[PDB]
């Protein structure tokens, strides 16, 4: 994330670190979503060519917040089995989103709770929250904490207008100030773009892609959540 | 070698952090880098060993 701020413990319970595990210590690579108990919700790109039926050494950690310290919080689960889209297109990053099977139950808490999802088709509107463990600059290091950031949803043919109208499809959703300064990146993939236009907040968005990171003009581009909702319902089963 | 090895590194549009290697000519060696996730280009490998055995010697 760049141009945010520390979160708190609490304060994103749905947000998780999607880790590669070694003997004696782990690496973050990408952010996911608490969707239940059993399940989480990625990019597509985080899992891409993975054994998605055995999948070794992957975990996901709930309850996280400061990386450099044991807050009592946290939840460290094994991925069990990787569900892909099964229209998942790497070249045009269609349809990026991914479901992970976990190998035991979440306890939910006030640190550990799943994230709602919107109704399929809907539109979210108005400032958003990007969170994650990703670098705070373009090609930079990764933070310790938790960060948090808001930024103003673009529209589609205003996104067209800065990418090209064949680069965004209608399934993605941009996030980002004009002038930049504000964007996930590269350790954000997976991660929750989070919308509250409808008085409560939901999941509207899946960290995906964009050109550089926090560039004028360029905001962070987004597996839009409202597209798969019914696929989620469905596979994460 | 072959000459993608020669190709500076590429990270990409995607916003992963997965940890790959690449044949770094000017310093002779493989060497790590950030790819994002998506659009790898010829010059990334999943190990030292991949990248050694592919681009390791003329
Ligand atoms: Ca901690
Ligand atoms: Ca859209």
């Amino acid at each position: 994330i760049v141009g945010g701020t520390d979160a708190t413990l609490g304060e994103f319970p749905y947000q998780l670190s999607f880790q590669e595990t070694f003997i004696g210590f782990s690496f973050h690579f990408c952010g996911a979503s608490i969707y239940n108990e059993n399940y989480a919700i990625t990019a597509g790109h985080c899992v891409y060519g993975d054994d998605y039926e055995n999948p070794s050494g992957l975990q996901i950690v709930a309850g996280e917040l400061d990386m450099s310290v044991n807050e009592g919080s946290e939840q460290i689960i094994t991925v069990s089995k990787i569900i892909l889209h099964e229209n998942f297109d790497y070249n045009l990053l269609d349809n990026d989103i991914s479901l992970l099977k976990l190998s035991g139950s979440l306890t939910f808490n006030d640190n550990v709770a799943p994230i709602a999802l919107p109704e399929q088709g809907h539109t979210a509107t108005g400032d958003v929250i990007v969170t994650g463990w990703g670098t705070t600059s373009e090609g930079g290091n990764t933070p310790d904490v938790l960060q948090k950031v808001t930024v103003p949803l673009v529209s589609d043919e205003d996104c067209r207008a800065d990418y090209g109208a064949d680069e965004i499809l209608d399934s993605m959703i941009c996030a980002g100030v004009p002038e930049g300064g504000k964007d996930s990146c590269q350790g954000d993939s997976g991660g929750p773009l989070a919308a509250s236009d409808t008085g409560s907040t939901y999941l509207a968005g899946i960290v995906s892609w964009g050109y550089g990171c926090a560039r004028p003009g360029y905001p962070g581009v987004y597996t839009e959540v409202s597209y798969h909702v019914d696929w989620i319902k469905a596979n994460a089963v | 070698r072959p000459d993608f090895c020669l190709e500076p590194p590429y990270t990409g549009p995607c916003k992963a952090r997965i940890i790959r290697y690449f044949y770094n000519a000017k310093a002779g060696l493989c060497q790590t880098f950030v790819y994002g996730g998506c659009r790898a280009k010829r010059n990334n490998f999943k190990s030292a060993e991949d990248c050694m055995r592919t681009c390791g010697g003329a």
